Order: structure tokens, then sequence, then C-alpha cells
């Protein structure tokens, strides 16, 4: 799935009161039980990076958020193999999660997805 | 020849279905030759020949 | 919706074609001949490229000083251009000053002195030429793709000529030439910009007047060329860029398919990694280039003649070593046109056409030499809503049984220079003429 | 330049075994590579060395397995080593299968090791089904008879098929030496797509537990993984032990202890215990061809996991709801292996159909629906 | 005046669409007639092939209608 | 010797009629009837050999 269908998705969900009001304690729930933020991840250090659209989205990110995503991964990735969980400043408070990735994402899949539909246009 | 070009070599599609439909022709066609000429170059020689006294 | 040209005859069989625009003020008036390189034969080929250098060396009245002075007086300029079936003879001027250029025109093409003192000066001046055309790779990669595809016959010639026969031209054989094919039912006046027609055909009776009719009067832009598919490799490893031409033989002027092979030419298109827009272009081999970073640019091109063409693209790439991939993918390309092409291509192509075969035309030269070219390959201006018709008329079925008779597997002139290492040979490139999956 | 990077045979090496790149981080379960390429050593070791004393022919092939277990030099200890390596196999190809599936690995960019690994295990399970028939006892004879009739299902040329597999009207001395020769080969074909499917995961590298790119911290393959590789070996040689040397007969059927006889049949023909959920499988679809369309489709539906996992992350280290799905497949294809070998009795033949219901619907339903569920937990719960 | 260019976007799906993948239908077409007389041709041998298929087609069916004489036969 | 445009001498070899649909239809004859041949002898090869795997004469008897 892109990144656009799950954010529009959301969109729909956070526009209607039931559907939020419902939906929105659920999620935060699963994100507490995920536990990437005891890692010292944030939610989009998580995403799939192997892709032509993600890799222009990262090479996008200003440096000093590229720096830091650097960091995270190594960190987590040396809390991955010493079988630890972060501690106090390392872990990753609900006001720290960004999406500091979506935007650039958005902006790939906008181009990417208006070049299909432009490749078959048809003149009327 | 434009014409059998066209029709036949133009699209490998064809041109393959061609080569094929004419190799099962040839193997069926070469075979019964074959066999015709071998009846004749070996003829009272083979069990066939004989068989009509028995 | 632009003015109508007007198009009147001498006795002699001269030809008068203007177009007036009252928001100019400045005019191109000039003589389009239907006459170039293609005319000569072996010994004297050259000669019409000499003849162009001679044209502004002196004439029987002015002598070279005082033809300088006369069209520095005059305000504006003259130039000229020999092809190999057509030459050009022209001078943008002032308004007012269309009558002195129309007999300074008349002057240099009529009563030339070609004066051996001056054949001898200038075949040395040409000489020159022949070793600095050699930075123009452009040029030598379709003057070699000329030489190849049309293999001893005289399209494949130079315009410049042989070493051999710069230094054997004489005063005679130049007059010989000029005699024999500037004549004037093979020649056209035209005016273009702040002109009148009437005018014009005044100026026309007075100064051509007396040029010599041939003796068969055949219709302006009437001729057999026999293709070769082979390959010309000039392999430079020190260049930092390859050039390469493909083509095949194309289609004439007046080709029943000069369309057809004109809208296939816009669905593979032009790019270059200068322009900003190129990035973003419809054509799939654009995308493919543009990804890829597999060149620099690249150019169709469908170039007529009065009996046959060259249709093709022209590449240039730094990426040594993907030039197998640019070649490859540009042919996947022209497959596409036989195999794939729909309504969609084709009315993208369509659009773009009908408004590129109008912005062409954007100044009084560009007017004159559509007039020109028009009138000495068609026999007449073609009106821009008979080629609204006829490009309206190309359907996505032309194009596809086109390119299955022109394209689709079929031999191709190559032509490569510069660091071509990476170019596979002739087979492998002949070889993506066609797709096994059809 | 040192010569194990500047020698062109040496560097191929350098770069699978010892200076290959690997993830910092992963854990015991990448370890199952290593395992399966160990059985398959030991499979051929014992294998070539148990062809040098086996007779192919019918008469004397059941003979020539009891000349091995009574006469030769350690001929027990080298049949029992092939024997229950075989089920090793099995073990170590189902674990390092668990491990792709909860981690992610057939996602992008490594669809085509994944692909070429459901091959993998295809020609596992042909291997060791013709290997089973060498002995030709009881269910050597019986099983072979049984798993080849499916092939009569083929509509109109499915008799013809089966005559020619067999080579005659029944499982005879014909079929017995094309399997010999046909399970002599097949183990080189399966080390060649071995080979293959790690060659496609070169491109990517190995993933690794989190579901993130290791580019950013990479160690070498040796020493790190070719010692901690010698921990698992040693592991796995103690449960090797403890079978071959002290029960050696534990994962087998006596039945295969009775000579082959097409006259009595054996009251229960199971397949081995490897392949018993796919034999659920097919017992559930009433139909001949059905169940054998099913029972082949429940091994290559694997290669629609790269299209219905739409998630967008890799692997399920974090997802809690995915990991409690895979929790009930696995225990549903454990479930399907018990049921594979119980009799066509009331109430398990409902059961079969309702887990193999489950079986599929992973694949069709649920792994889609929770994978587009949780994309929306994480964006909505990290707003 | 025009305000506003006129086109459309036609259906697509994994860079297909239906103008171009009906002009590749008869080229499937051709190939499935290829793999068709292939796929017969290998299997010509098989005697089902030759009950079922091949001895129906009329007039080169009788091609392979061919008995062995019972004296020649010992099975 | 020394001008590349003149093309070097190719009349010993090109044919006059290159550019006809009779030119290349004769060579994708050549290319066909050995793409032919070699159906009907793979066809023939396969046939042949795997009927190895068919039930032998000692079985059928
Ligand atoms: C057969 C041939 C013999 C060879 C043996 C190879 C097997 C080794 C292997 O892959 O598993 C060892 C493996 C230890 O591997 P590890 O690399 O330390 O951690 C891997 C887990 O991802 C780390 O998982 P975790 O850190 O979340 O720890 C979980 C684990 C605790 O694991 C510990 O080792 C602690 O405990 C459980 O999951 C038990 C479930 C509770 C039941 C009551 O044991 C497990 O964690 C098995 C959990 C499976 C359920
Ligand atoms: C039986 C059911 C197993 C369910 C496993 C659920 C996850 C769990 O607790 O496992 C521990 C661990 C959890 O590891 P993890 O990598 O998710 O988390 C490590 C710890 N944190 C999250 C803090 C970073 O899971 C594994 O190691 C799973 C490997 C699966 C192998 C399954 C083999 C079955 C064979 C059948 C094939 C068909
Ligand atoms: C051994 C078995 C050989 C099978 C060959 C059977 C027919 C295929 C054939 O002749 O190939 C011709 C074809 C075409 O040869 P071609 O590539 O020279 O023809 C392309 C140009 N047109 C389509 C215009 C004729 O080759 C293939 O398709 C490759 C398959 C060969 C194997
Ligand atoms: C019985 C079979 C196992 C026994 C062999 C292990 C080696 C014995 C001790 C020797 C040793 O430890 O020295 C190292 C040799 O290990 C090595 O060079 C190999 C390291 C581990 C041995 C095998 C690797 C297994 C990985 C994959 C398993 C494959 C199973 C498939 C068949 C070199 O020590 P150093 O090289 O670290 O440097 C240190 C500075 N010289
Ligand atoms: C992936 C590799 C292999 C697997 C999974 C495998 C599996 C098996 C199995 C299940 C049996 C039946 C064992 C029994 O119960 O007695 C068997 C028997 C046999 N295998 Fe293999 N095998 C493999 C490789 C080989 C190889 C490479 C050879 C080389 C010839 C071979 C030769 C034999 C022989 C001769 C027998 C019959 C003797 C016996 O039963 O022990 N095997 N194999
Ligand atoms: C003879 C059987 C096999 C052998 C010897 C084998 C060996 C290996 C090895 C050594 C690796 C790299 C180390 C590791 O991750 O464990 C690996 C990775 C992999 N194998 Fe296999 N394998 C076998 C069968 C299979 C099968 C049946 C599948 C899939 C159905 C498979 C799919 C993969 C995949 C996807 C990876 C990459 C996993 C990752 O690192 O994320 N393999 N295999
Ligand atoms: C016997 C041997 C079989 C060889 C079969 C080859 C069949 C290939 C057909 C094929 O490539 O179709 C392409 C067509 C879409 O066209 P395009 O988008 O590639 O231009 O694709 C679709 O239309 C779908
Ligand atoms: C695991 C069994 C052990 C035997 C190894 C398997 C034998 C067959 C492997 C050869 C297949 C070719 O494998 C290919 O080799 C080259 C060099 O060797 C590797 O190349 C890699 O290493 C070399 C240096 O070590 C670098 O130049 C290169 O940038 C890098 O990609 C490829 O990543 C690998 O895909
Ligand atoms: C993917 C490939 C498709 C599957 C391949 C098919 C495998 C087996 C098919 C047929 C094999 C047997 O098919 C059979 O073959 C032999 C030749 O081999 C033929 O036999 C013919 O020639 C042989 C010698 O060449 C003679 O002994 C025989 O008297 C004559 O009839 C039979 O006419 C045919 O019925």
């Amino acid at each position: 799935a892109s990144i656009t269908s799950v954010v529009k998705t959301s969109e729909l969900i956070l526009k209607s009161p039931l559907l939020s009001k419902i939906v929105v304690p659920l999620a935060k729930t699963y994100v507490k039980f995920s536990g990437y933020r005891q890692l010292g991840f944030k939610m989009n250090d998580l995403i799939i990076e192997e892709t032509p659209n993600m890799q222009l989205a990262l090479r996008r990110l200003p440096p000093t958020e590229s720096y830091d995503r650097v960091y995270r991964l190594i960190r987590a990735t040396q809390f991955s193999l010493s079988h630890k969980l972060a501690t106090g400043n390392d872990i990753t408070k609900p006001e720290e999660d960004d999406h500091y990735l979506i935007p650039y994402i958005l902006d790939v899949e906008a181009e990417a997805f208006e070049k299909d539909a432009l490749d078959n246009l048809e003149v009327v | 020849a434009t014409t059998f070009y066209n029709v036949f070599v133009k699209r490998n599609s064809a041109f393959v279905a061609t080569i094929l439909a004419s190799a099962f022709v040839f193997d069926m066609t070469f075979e019964t030759a074959i066999d015709n000429f071998w009846d004749r170059i070996n003829a009272g020689k083979q069990w066939k020949d004989i068989r009509h006294k028995y | 919706v632009s003015p109508k040209t007007r198009t009147s005859n001498l006795k002699n069989g001269l030809t008068i074609a203007s177009e007036s625009n009252p928001l100019v003020q400045t005019a191109t008036v000039g003589v389009w001949i239907d006459a170039g390189s293609r005319n000569e034969n072996a010994y004297n080929n050259g000669t019409a490229h000499f003849f162009e250098h001679l044209a502004f060396k002196g004439t029987d009245k002015r002598s070279q000083h005082q033809l300088e002075l006369d069209i520095e007086n005059m305000g504006g300029h003259l130039n000229a251009y020999t092809s190999r079936e057509s030459t050009v003879y022209y001078a943008k001027s002032f308004k007012d000053d269309v009558p002195k250029s129309v007999e300074i025109l008349a002057d240099i093409l009529q009563h030339s002195k070609l004066a051996e003192s001056a054949i001898d000066r200038e075949r040395e001046v040409i000489t020159r030429e022949l070793e600095e055309v050699n930075k123009q790779y452009e040029e030598v990669v379709f003057d070699h793709l000329h030489a190849t595809a049309f293999m001893n016959q005289p399209l494949g010639r130079t315009i410049l000529g042989p070493r051999e026969n710069i230094q054997t031209i004489t005063n005679t054989e130049l007059r010989k030439f000029i005699t024999e094919n500037y004549t004037a039912d093979r020649m056209v006046l035209v005016g273009a910009g702040a002109v009148d027609h009437d005018a014009l055909v005044e100026l026309a009776e007075k100064y051509f007047s007396h040029l010599p009719s041939s003796q068969s009067p055949v219709p302006l832009g009437t001729p057999i060329p026999n293709f070769v598919g082979s390959e010309v490799r000039l392999r430079d490893d020190t260049m930092p860029v390859a050039h390469i031409a493909i083509a095949v033989e194309g289609v004439s002027w007046t080709s029943e398919d000069y369309y057809t092979a004109l809208v296939a030419q816009a669905i593979i298109g032009n790019y270059d990694r200068a322009v900003g827009t190129s990035r973003h272009q419809g054509s799939r081999l654009s995308n493919i280039v543009s990804e890829n970073n597999l060149a620099n640019s690249f150019q169709s091109f469908s170039t007529s003649y009065s009996d046959t063409g060259l249709w093709g693209i022209y590449l240039t790439s730094e990426n040594t070593t993907q030039i197998d991939d640019l070649v490859h993918f540009t042919l996947k390309e022209w497959n596409r046109l036989s195999t794939s092409v729909s309504n969609l291509q084709v009315e993208r192509a369509k659009s773009q056409l009908k408004a590129g075969l109008l912005l062409s035309l954007d100044g009084t030269t560009y007017v004159a030499e559509d007039i020109g070219r028009q009138l000495t390959t068609l026999g007449r201006r073609v009106t821009p809503a008979e080629v609204e018709a006829k490009l309206e008329a190309v359907t996505e079925h032309d194009v596809r049984a086109w390119a299955q008779k022109t394209l689709y597997d079929k031999d191709i002139a190559l032509v490569g220079l510069g660091p071509i290492e990476g170019l596979y040979d002739y087979n492998r490139i002949r070889n993506d003429m066609s797709m096994m999956r059809w | 330049m040192a010569l194990r990077k500047k020698n062109s045979l040496l560097n191929m090496a350098n770069s699978y075994v010892l200076d290959s790149p690997q993830p910092s981080n992963l854990n015991y379960f990448w370890n199952f590579g290593s395992l399966l390429a160990l059985c398959l050593v030991i499979q051929l070791a014992t294998g070539i060395t148990l062809a040098m004393h086996y007779t192919s022919h019918a008469s004397l092939a059941f003979d020539s397995v009891e000349h091995i277990m009574r006469d030769v030099n350690f001929g027990w200890f080298i049949r029992y080593a092939h024997a229950n390596t075989a089920s090793f196999f099995f073990i170590c190809i189902y674990a390092h299968m668990g491990r792709n599936i909860y981690y992610g690995s057939y996602k992008t960019p490594r669809v085509l090791p994944w692909s070429i690994g459901v091959i993998i295990f295809l020609l596992l399970i042909i291997t060791a089904f013709m290997g089973y028939v060498l002995v030709f006892g009881q269910m050597s004879l019986w099983g072979a008879t049984v798993i080849c009739n499916l092939v009569s299902a083929i509509p109109w040329l499915g008799e013809d098929i089966v005559h020619f597999l067999w080579g005659g009207f029944s499982v005879g001395n014909p079929t017995l030496q094309r399997f010999f020769a046909l399970h002599y080969l097949m183990p080189f074909v399966l080390a060649v797509f071995a080979l293959l499917h790690l060659i496609a995961l070169h491109t990517a590298g190995s993933s690794n537990p989190l579901g993130i790119t290791s580019n950013v911290d990479k160690l070498s393959m040796h020493p790190y993984y070719s010692f901690k590789d010698l921990i698992t070996v040693f592991a796995f040689l103690l449960m090797f032990t403890l079978f071959v040397f002290f029960s050696p007969d534990k994962l087998g059927h006596p039945d295969n202890y009775i000579p082959a006889n097409p006259m009595v049949t054996p009251a229960s023909i199971v397949p081995e215990w490897y392949l018993l959920p796919f034999y659920a499988i097919l017992r559930a679809i009433p139909d001949k061809l059905g169940g054998v369309i099913a029972m082949v489709a429940a091994i290559l539906i694997l290669l629609i996991l790269p299209i219905v996992d739409r998630s967008i992350i890799r692997g399920n280290a974090f997802k809690p709801i995915s990991k409690l799905l895979f929790g009930f497949f696995i225990c549903n294809f454990l479930l399907l292996g018990v049921l594979g070998q119980v009799h066509i009795e009331p109430p398990f033949i409902v059961l079969g159909q309702i887990c193999t219901i489950f079986y599929f619907s992973y694949f069709l339903i649920l792994l889609p629906m929770v994978s587009t569920i949780e994309n929306i937990f994480f964006y909505i719960g990290s707003l | 005046y025009v305000k506003k260019p006129s086109y459309k976007i036609v259906p697509h799906f994994l860079g297909f669409n239906i103008p171009t993948v009906s002009k590749w239908i008869p080229i499937f077409g051709i190939w499935g007639a290829a793999a068709g007389i292939g796929a017969l041709f290998l299997i010509e041998g098989v005697p089902r092939t030759r009950q079922d298929i091949l001895s129906k087609i009329p007039i080169i069916g009788e091609h392979w209608i061919r008995e062995i004489p019972a004296s020649d036969n010992p099975f | 010797g020394k001008s590349t445009y003149k093309i070097p001498d190719f009349t010993p070899y090109l044919k006059k009629d290159r550019n006809t649909d009779a030119n290349r239809l004769f060579s994708y004859f050549m290319i066909g009837s050995f793409g032919m041949l070699s159906a009907a002898g793979a066809k023939a090869t396969v046939q042949d050999f795997l009927s190895n795997m068919s039930a032998s004469a000692d079985v059928l008897a």
C-alpha cells in the first residue's frame, strides 16, 4: 500500500465524528502495544525504504532530519542486538513522534501518480 | 512476396506458428516417405514380405 | 489567419511569390533555386559550393570592394546557402531598400566575374574548410550518414566535395554549372515582410527577365536512390560525448505518407537535459532517457528529398557504459510505432504538430524560407487549412501501417562518432528493429 | 589489494562467507539457513554412501537396506543419520519459512529469493518422497501407490501419465529403479536452487528482525556469524545424537519394516509427518481433482504473500494484531498436520475442512485486511 | 477562445490501458495457436492423442489409424 | 586512404535488390527451414528418448 492511500483513508476516518470516536482510542492503544517507541524509533522510521519513491523522499530530507534518523536506526539496532529496551531520554515520547517523512513521500508519490495518469490521457 | 512476408513472417508469433505447423507436416510426410523408400530398397527381405507364407 | 501568399510568373518562367506583413518594417527577398550539389557528377562535385563563395567575390560592374560597400550602404545583409537539392541567396533589408537588394542579387547571380585570380584565392579558403568541419560533430555525423545510406549515389556526396576537385575546379566548369542549373523555370523570387507583390513583380521584370529557360521545363520539385543498410564507426576515445545517428529510408516531399512520417517522428520527439521542461515531456523515450540519465540529448528527424528521405534519430551521450541501453530503448520505442501505438499517442502528436508547423514561421526569414522551400519542392505554397486537413487525416492505423513497412525489421544506416566502444555491432543494433514477443 | 578480494574465485567465496556485510542484529532464527546447509551436506554424504551399498532392484532393495543395517561397518549409523536428517531438514525448513513469513522476508526487495525458495521447498518434498519409497517396505509401496494415483486426476491424460511414471501398471521394479535415479539427482538440483536464492538475496542483503535498513550498521559475516552459527550447529548435533543413537526409529512407521506386499493393504496409509498438513488439505476437498489442486495451491499460495501483505512496514515485530494472526496461522498448520494422520471419522472430517478454510483465508482475506487496518492505526495512533 | 485543454484519463492498471491491450489481443491469439500447435505436436506420439484428436480430423485422420496384424503382435 | 566520406568499395558484395520484400523473405525462409527442422528433430528426439520410461517389452509381456 502507498502512503497516499493510508493518509487519505485516515483522513476519511478523522472527518467522521462517530468513526474517529471509536478509531482514535484504538489506534493509540495499538501504538502503545506496538512498542516501537521503546526502541527509540519514531513511527516513520519503520516505513519500508527499499523503493524508488522512498529513496527519493529520503534524499529530500533536510540534512539535520537525515542525520537524526541515521542515529535512531543505529541506536535501535544496538538495542535489538543487545536485547535491551530504551530507557529515559531514549524512549520516544508521544510528542516527539513526529511525521517528519510523510510530507516528502506524499510529494514524491503525488508526482508519480500524476505521471501515471497523464501517461494515459486521451485528447477529447 | 510482400503479402507472404506480411502474413507469415512479419509477426514473430505468426512466424513461429508457421514454423511449428510446417514441422508437424514435415514430420508426418517424411515418416511416410522414408517408410516407403526403406521398404523398396529392402524388398523381399522384411518379415512383411514373407509373412504371407505363414 | 495569415495573409494569402500571392504568386505570379514571368515569361521566362520565373516564379515570384510573396507574403506581406504590414506589422514589420524589414523585408527578406531572395532567390530559391531548385538545384544543389546533387546536380553535380563525381568530377565537378564541390562546384555548387565553390560558386557560392565566388558569388560574393565581384561582378562585371561592382568589384569585390564595391559589392561590400553597396551592401553596407543598404543597411541589411546578404546570405546564401547550398544544400544537396536547394540553393538560396537572400537579402534582408529595410522596407524601402528592397529594390537595391533585388538589384544586387540579380547581379551576383547573372553577372559574376569568376576571375581566375579569385578562383585561385578561394581554392585555399575552401581547402581550409575541409579541416574545420571536423569540429561540428552534428554535421560530421549527418554527412557520414548520407554518404553511407546513399552509398556511391549523388545524394551520398558531400557539398564541399573532395580535396582533389577543389584543386581542379575551373571558371569554365563553374560557368557551365550555373548556366545549366540556374534557369528561370528552376528559380523562385521570394519576398516576405514589408514587400508589395506588385512591386516585386516589377523588379523581377527589370532584373531577371534575361534569364535562360531550360530546354525541357519540368515542374518545380521534380527529381533512383537505393538505400544501403550500413554503418560508419568513427571511434575517438578522447572525445567525452558520443554522437550517434540511426536512420531508415524515409519519405519524399510528395509522398502520400509525408504527414504520417511527421506524426510518427513527433511521437518519439526530442529531448535535451539542459532544457527545464524536458524532464516532464510525455514521450515514452523522453521518460526512459531522462530517468536513467542515458543521454544529454536526442532529436528525431524526418528529412525529405525529391525522391527519397531519411527518418531517424540523432543521440548525444556522455554515458559511455550505457550506450547499449540508450540504443536498445530507442529502437524498442520505434518498435511500438508498429505494435502498440493507439489513438492516445497519435492524437497527442497531431495536437502538438498542428501548432508546431505554424509556430516555426515566426520571422520574415522563416516565412521566406517556407515559401521558397514549398515552392521549390511542391510547386505551390500549401495553405494552413490544407495542412490542418492532411494532419487530421492521419489515423493510428496509418501510423501503424507506415511503421510496419518503413521501420519494422528494416535495415538502418548507423553512424557513431566518439567514445563508442559500447555501441554493439551492426547485427545487435539491427536486431532491435523487431520484437520477438510480437 | 588482499588476495581474497583480487582473485575472482576467492572473491566469490569471500563475498558470501567472509566479507559479506550482515546486519548487526540478526537473532537466532537467522541460523536456520546454515542449519539447512548442514542438513544438505549430511544428506549428500550419507546418501552417496548408502548408494554404495543399496540395490535399486525390487527383489533386493529391502534386503540391501537390511544388509546396510546388519553387515556394513557403521551402516546402522549412516542409515539412521540419513533417515533422521530427512526429518530435521523439514523442521529446519519450516522454521526458516516461518522466520521469513513473520519478519516479512518475502517483501520487496526480496521477492525473488522468496519465490525461488518456494521452489526449493517443492523440490525437497519430491526428493524426500522418492527417497522414502526406496526402502520398499509396506509404507514405501502403499505411499507411492496412493500419492502417484493423484496424478490420475489430471483430466484426459491423467491415467496415461501415471502408467508412464510407474513404467508399468502398478508400482513395481521399474518405479523403484527410476525413483532411485531421481532421488540421487534431485538433491543436486536442490543445491543449485539453494545457491540461486542466495545469489538473488545478495542484491538486497539479509533482512533483520527490526525490518529496517541495515545499510547504516553492517558487520562482517566472519567472524561474528561464523561463531554464532557454531552454537546452533552443536545444538542441532545434540538433537541429532539423541535421535540417531538413543531413539533411531521414533520418527518412523513400524510398517516400513515389513517388506512391500501389493496384496495386503496396511491399516493406515499416511505420508511422513512433514507432509501431513498437505494431506489434510487434500482430504478436505471431496473431489479428487479439487483435492489435488487445493493441495498444490496450499504451497503455491506462498507466492502471493508479496501482494496480499499491504503493510507499509516490513515484518511483525511491531504489529500486535499481525503477531496474533500469525500465531493462529502457525497453530492451525500444526493442527492440519495432526488431522493428516487421524482416521477419516467424525468429528475430524468437518474439523479438517474448517482448518483448511482458515489456512487459505489467512492469505486471501485476513492478512490483506489486518495489514490494511494496521497501516491506519500506525498513522492515526502516532499523529 | 480556449480556456482549458480537452482531455480525459483512460482507465489503466499496472501501466496497461484498454487501447493498448486491444492492439495486442490478436497477437495473443496467434501465440495461443503457436502454443496449441506446438503442444499437440509434442504429444502426437501419445496413443490417446491419436485416438481422440488426430484420427478424427477429416481426410488427414487416416494417417493415425494403423493396426498391427494379429500375426505380428506378441502381446 | 584519407577521406572518410568516400565509402570503401562494397560493390563485390552488395545486392542490387536489397530493400525488397523478396530479398528479406529469402533469408527468413532459410532461418525458418532451420527452425522447422530443429523443431521436428527436437520433437523426434524427445519422443523417442522419453519413451524409455514407458513400460518395457518384458513388462508389457
Ligand atoms: C535433500 C537430500 C535428501 C533427502 C531429504 C533424502 C531423504 C531420504 C529419505 C526420507 C529416505 C528414506 C530413508 C529411510 O527411511 O530408510 C532416503 C533414502 C535413501 N536416500 Fe536419500 N535423501 C536425500 C539425499 C540423498 C542423496 C544425495 C542420495 C545419493 C544417492 C540419497 C540416497 C538415498 C538412498 C540410497 C536411500 C535408500 C536407503 C535408505 O532407506 O536408507 N539420498 N532419502
Ligand atoms: C535447502 C534449503 C535452503 C537453504 C540451504 C537455505 C539457506 C539460506 C541461507 C543460508 C540464507 C541466508 C541466512 C539466513 O537468513 O538464514 C537464507 C535466506 C533466505 N531464504 Fe533460504 N534456504 C533454503 C530454503 C529456503 C526456502 C524453502 C525459502 C522460502 C520458501 C527460503 C527463503 C529464503 C529467504 C526469503 C531468505 C532471506 C531471508 C532474510 O535474510 O531476510 N529459503 N536461506
Ligand atoms: C555460500 C556458499 C559459499 C560459496 C559462494 C557462492 C559461490 C557463487 C557466488 C558467485 C555469484 C556471484 O556473486 C557475486 O560476486 C561478486 C564478487 O564475488 C559480489 O560483489 C560484491 O563484492 C565485491 C568485493 O567482495 C565488490 O566488487 C562488489 O561491489 C560487491 O557487490 C556480488 O555481490 C555477488 O553477487
Ligand atoms: C513436453 C513433451 C510432451 C511429452 C512427451 C511425450 C512422451 C512419449 C510420447 C510418445 C512416445 C511413444 O510414442 C511412440 O513413440 C514411438 C517412437 O518413439 C513410435 O513408434 C514408431 O517408431 C518406432 C521407432 O522409431 C518403431 O519401433 C515403431 O514400430 C513405430 O510405430 C510410436 O508410433 C509412438 O506411438
